[PDB]
């Protein structure tokens, strides 16, 4: 008798199951990471406990969360995180003294066991402020091996010099070890990310569908 | 001052429990199988719990779900969905009335099945790790910000804080007297607590890495932890030391739950290596395994009956084992 | 200050023999091992 | 019927 | 009866036909076994795989036997029942095999050209295949419903009697049409898909062998499928040549190289997934 | 439990309550009125080292596991230097995060270096 009512409950419950399994599958989560010094909030100001962010590139709904309610410590919290489509990285390139800590947090984040699969969209921020001071500290004081490069922009092949060595100096960790990482130099007033994250996230997912349909 | 409380410690050791339990007869080979398997949560499932009359449970899923089972049938009784997607706990009352959950909000909301919420709980700064009803009055969680803390439901405020550990509180199990409970923390130390003092009566060291999970001795006597150095030790309150350590060198990987059995005999382990192990927590030797999960197994679980284990993992999958 | 009060209290427990604990391991999972189905 | 020299070839 | 053979132009044939039969069975035995005993290749993902390799050995082990038989001296075996059975089911085990594989050329597409959209469902795929084979049914029940056996001295022949019309209008538009959604379609389908596909494409000897491996299906199936279809659209054209000794041996030709194609699939996947490659291995 | 004791130009860092072999070691400084920085690591066979770029081809980091032992060497001191340096370890006992967190359970209490 009771059984009757209760499997059709049961019939209920799964049917919006199924309908929310659609919806679920058709919006990209993507985190938001980086320290105060970079300006990651002004990459979200121009798209709009934990803060949020929603915003539609070419009819695709993108979902990115900002955590930035917990204490230093963040090696226990921060597997929650595992199935992203994607993350988003923000380094403040003109304080040098800070350049050492962006690295050593990228390191620690690309070799993470729960992480070895999850791309890295690196957008180097401030580029304004990196020519203003470039153009006048002297980068080498901080990486002697500078002094040993050589390139590979508007009025001065210094700038792009420096730009390019501060690049380098990630890839060259991100190529030491299935994940890949996309680079990107910005400004504070480029209306451009959006585009930037969905050709990004374009590409990482073919790929992905690439090996997912057996084609290799 | 340290030593004197090791060179204390070390007078007790009469001798090792190994020696003791030389004769006792072994447990033997078991091996269990699998008997249900629930399906419907969209991402990894988190945590479980089971109810009292040892049919009913209910499990958390960070896809922002909450759902109530019927191990008997299978049946979905009620489908939760949540506010933050990010849950971590989620615990049941003893008498059924209320369901509780939480995560990385700094929120514990407690849901009445008599479905909408009655009570959130803030005050927290740091994410919630645990929580257990004590009844349908009080409750006590554990937040990452290294504080354990006890509420009052019906006033949602707190009644006492417990403080002394350094880093972030993981897991916490509430003595069978009701009168007692203990925690274990990202500091290699686990702590008991008096409900009603307020104070830690004892520390307890030995670990080499952050405790991942803990759970009280049948007879109230006892406990065990697990940690990322891949062991398991257990602790006598009595001795203030450790009696014995069950590690293999053939894992190298940390531990994600622990559990004990209806007469205390097996002592049930969580592995990252996508599987559970079965010891027999006299003799110290792995007496089964349980295998099935194609990803890492999160949480665990023995009905207060002692007829059946559940277990989940990220495959976001729930299996019962007899 | 916290850490030597704490320890103060810490260091005057009542220890006991460890093999009295061992032995109440056994007296009790030998005595209900007759009621566990695992 | 149709002629004793026809094929038949079949699909 | 002038097509009796000698013995050694049977056997020549007869090891020709015994080695594509034989390795279509098996690969396409092998690979649906491949896929259906692992749960991590047990995936939505590979419901049109399957179809197509279970498709395919049907098609090898029934039609391609069964019309060698008849071919060698062309005279039936078998009785009434069996010349209905092998008019409807093998027929529609061919179509049912083409369209799995532009269902195939269809999902491929439609997971490079856009990525972002979520895959059909469990429930659409199914529904999917369904409609499959009901139409493969469909197309291939007029066929099967008029067979018929006729006895002749020294002979008793499986064939179509046709309802009798002074133009043959009712068999030419069937024939026609079958033409036209069995060859001409599926063609221009795939290679609109893989075209745009491949364009796409082109670490990258990944992609570029992609790419080769794609022109070989499309021109296979080009090449291949094209002599099938003249060969029954020419007695309206000529009705003479069916009445030569050269007829038999020119159906037995287009008949091989039609029936060959069921052999390239399961080498493809071994030759591009080194999944599909240790699973192979396991096999055997 | 386990204990980290700095002293100390070479410092040492004396360790006890595990197994030294399996866990990969940092130094850190803290300079007054400024936060923890890194200076260098050695991976677990010490195989593998680095440095921070302001110290590179001035200090010397080396390890002993026959007596679970960490060193640090020294010279061509700058004012710069002054600060307090402390012996960290990594959480995990076979893979490094929050060495740098302002508190960490798995760091010692620090020795005293004034130039």
């Amino acid at each position: 008798n009771e059984e009757k009512a209760q499997r059709e409950a049961n019939k209920k419950i799964e049917k919006q199951l199924q309908k929310d399994k659609q919806v679920y599958r058709a919006t990209h989560r993507l985190l938001l990471l980086g320290a105060d010094n970079s300006g990651k909030s002004t990459i979200v100001k121009q798209m709009r406990g934990i803060f949020e962010t929603k915003f539609q590139v070419d009819k695709v709904n993108f979902h990115m969360f900002d955590v930035g309610g917990q204490r230093d410590e963040r090696r226990k919290w921060i597997q929650c995180f595992n199935d992203v489509t994607a993350i988003i990285f923000v380094v403040d390139s003109s304080d040098y003294n800070r350049l050492q800590e962006a690295l050593n947090l990228f390191k620690s984040i690309w070799n993470n066991r729960w992480l070895r699969t999850i791309s890295v969209i690196l957008f180097l921020n401030k580029q304004d402020l990196l020519a203003e001071k470039v153009l006048a500290s002297k980068i080498e004081d901080y990486f002697p091996e500078f002094a040993r490069y050589t390139t590979p922009p508007g009025e001065d092949p210094r700038v792009t010099r420096a730009k390019y060595f501060i690049r380098d100096e990630f890839l060259r960790i991100s190529t030491a070890s299935r994940h890949y990482c996309y680079p990107h130099f910005t400004c504070a007033v480029d209306t451009e990310n959006a585009r930037r994250i969905f050709n990004d996230c374009r590409d990482i997912i073919q790929r992905m569908h690439l090996r997912q349909y057996e084609l290799l | 001052l340290k030593n004197q409380i090791r060179d204390a410690r070390k007078a007790c050791a009469d001798a090792t429990l190994s020696q003791i339990t030389n004769n006792i007869d072994p447990v033997g080979r078991i091996q269990m199988r699998t008997r249900r398997t629930l399906r419907g949560h969209l991402a990894k499932i988190y945590a479980m719990h089971w109810g009292t009359d040892s049919r009913l449970l209910v499990s958390a899923s960070q896809d922002g779900k909450l759902i109530i089972w019927d191990s008997y049938t299978t049946n979905k009784v009620h489908a939760i969905p949540l506010r933050s997607s990010w849950v971590m706990t989620c615990a049941y009352a003893p008498s059924g009335n209320y369901v509780a959950c939480g995560g990385l909000d700094n929120i514990c909301s407690i849901y009445n099945l008599k479905v909408r919420v009655s009570r959130e709980l803030a005050g927290h700064t740091g994410y919630l790790s645990c929580c257990r009803f004590l009844d349908d009055n009080q409750i006590v969680t554990s937040s990452g910000d290294t504080t354990c803390a006890l509420w009052d439901i019906e006033t949602g405020q707190q009644t006492t804080t417990f403080t002394g550990h350094t880093g972030d509180v993981m897991s916490l199990s509430l003595a069978p007297d009701t009168r007692l409970f203990v925690s274990g923390a990202c500091d290699a130390s686990a702590k008991l607590w008096d409900v009603r003092e307020g104070m830690c009566r004892q520390t307890f060291t030995g670990h080499e890495s952050d405790i991942n999970a803990i759970c009280f001795f049948p007879n109230g006597n006892a406990f065990a932890t697990g940690s990322d150095d891949a062991t398991c030790r257990l602790f006598d309150l009595r001795a203030d030391q450790e009696l014995m350590t069950y590690s293999h060198d053939n894992i190298i990987c940390g531990i994600t739950s622990v559990s004990f059995s209806k007469s205390g005999r097996l002592l049930l382990a969580g592995y990252d290596d996508f599987n559970c192990n079965v010891w027999d927590a006299l003799k110290a030797d792995r007496a089964g395994v349980l295998a099935g999960h194609d990803n890492r197994v999160s949480c665990l679980g023995v009905t207060d009956d002692g007829m059946a284990v559940a277990t989940g993992s990220w495959d976001s999958f729930l299996k019962i084992w007899n | 200050r916290k850490l030597v009060e704490q320890l103060k209290m810490e260091a005057n427990i009542d220890r006991i023999k460890v093999s009295k604990a061992a032995a109440d391991l056994m007296a009790y999972c030998e005595a209900h091992a007759k009621e566990d189905p695992l | 019927r149709p002629k004793p020299q026809q094929f038949f070839g079949l699909m | 009866n002038q097509f009796v053979q000698p013995a050694w132009q049977i056997v020549l044939w007869a090891a020709a036909y015994t080695v594509i039969v034989v390795t279509s069975v098996v690969g396409n035995v092998v690979v649906m076994w491949i896929i259906l005993a692992h749960k991590r290749m047990r995936t939505v993902t590979n419901y049109f795989l399957v179809n197509l390799a279970f498709a395919e050995a049907s098609m090898a082990a029934f039609n391609t036997v069964v019309n060698f038989t008849y071919a060698v001296h062309n005279e039936w075996y078998y009785g009434l029942f069996y010349c209905k059975f092998h008019n409807f089911f093998p027929i529609a085990a061919v179509f049912a095999s083409i369209y799995s594989m532009t269902a195939v050329a269809f999902d491929r597409y439609m997971a490079i050209i856009h990525p972002l959209q979520p895959r059909l469902s469990a429930t659409a795929t199914k529904v999917v295949i369904c409609v499959i084979w009901v139409l493969a049914l469909l197309l291939a029940f007029p066929q099967g419903y008029y067979s018929t056996t006729e006895t002749m001295p020294s002979r008793v022949v499986c064939m179509i009697e046709w309802p009798e019309h002074p133009n043959k209008i009712y068999e030419k538009v069937y024939h026609i049409c079958v033409t036209v959604l069995i060859y001409f379609l599926p063609l221009l389908v795939i290679g609109y898909a893989y075209t745009v596909v491949g364009i796409t494409l082109w670490q990258v000897s990944a992609k570029r062998k992609v790419v080769k491996m794609m022109i070989v299906v499309v021109c296979t199936f080009a090449i291949c499928w094209l002599p099938f279809h003249i060969f029954f659209l020419l007695p309206y054209i000529n009705p003479d040549l069916y009445l030569k000794k050269f007829i038999q041996q020119v159906y037995l030709a287009i008949m091989w190289l039609a029936m060959s194609s069921t052999m390239y699939n399961p080498i493809i996947y071994c030759c591009l997934n080194d999944r599909f490659r240790l699973g192979f291995k396991h096999a055997f | 439990q386990v204990q980290l004791q700095e002293s100390g130009l070479r410092l040492s860092c004396a360790a006890s309550g595990f197994t030294f072999s399996n866990y990969k070691m940092n130094w850190v400084r803290q300079a007054p009125g400024k936060g923890l920085e890194w200076v260098s690591d050695i991976s677990q066979s010490g195989a593998s080292i680095s440095y921070t770029g302001s110290v590179k081809g001035r200090f010397t980091i080396s390890r002993d596991n026959a007596k679970n032992t960490l060193y640090l060497q020294m010279n061509s001191l700058k004012p710069e230097d002054t600060a307090v340096y402390y012996c960290a370890r990594c959480p995990a006992p076979f893979t490094c995060f929050d060495v740098t967190s302002t508190t960490y359970a798995y760091r010692g209490q620090g020795t005293q270096v004034t130039v």
